[PDB]
């Protein structure tokens, strides 16, 4: 449980969509720039779902 | 300032003050014949160990001009946390594409 | 502000009143040296029990500011109506998007 509420979550800009690529997207929380070490959506990326 | 073309020129300091991109340049324009008149004091394959430091070098080098552009390098395995009494430690997969835009 | 590295010093409202993203990175930042000098009064499986009730709490605070993202949760299953004698108590299969434009 204590990596299952640890995450990097953007705040969404005003008036933009929602993030979809990990890839492109900085404000997807599985994007490079967001995959820190010791958390769980970089595990989303680590182990690539 | 060294020069390939004789054994006894290169040093530590000579192979790091070219960086990776000039280093391409200047050793493939560099002179087929090779002088013997006063070789390497700790012999000819002792400068082998001398100039292949600075380039393992020479990308920490290129990691400096894209740190504006790569990631800070996370611990790709476990056991590398500062607190293991409360919480365990990942290691990132490097597999992600070093890029900041 | 909590120190991770001393049992004596996490309690709930250390947790909470710091927030989710900037309780990632005080758990990497600490200190490696485990000190034994103030243990925590319940024990050491105490300070386990009283640091991680501070996390969850801190989700309903990340539900206040993402209030105007997600909607109002509607009741999932059977037994949960107002008028019963007239129309069923309805549950949602939550695979929607919930998002707010």
């Amino acid at each position: 449980y204590a990596t299952l509420q640890n995450m990097v979550v953007p705040e969404i800009a005003p008036g933009e969509e929602c993030p979809s690529d990990p890839v492109t997207d900085p404000a997807h929380p599985l994007h490079p720039a967001n995959l820190v070490a010791n958390t769980v959506k970089r595990m989303f990326h680590n182990g690539r779902v | 300032a060294p020069q390939f073309h004789r054994p006894s020129t290169i040093t530590a300091d000579n192979v790091r003050a070219l960086g990776m991109r000039g280093l391409v340049l200047a050793t493939n324009n560099a002179q087929f014949i090779m002088d013997n008149s006063y070789p390497h004091p700790h012999g000819t394959q002792g400068a082998v160990r001398e100039f292949l430091r600075g380039q393992a070098a020479a990308l920490t080098d290129l990691g400096v001009t894209h740190a504006n552009n790569t990631f800070a390098p996370q611990p790709m395995f476990a056991g590398d946390a500062a607190a293991e009494w409360l919480r365990p430690s990942f290691g990132l997969k490097r597999t992600y594409s070093p890029f900041v835009v």
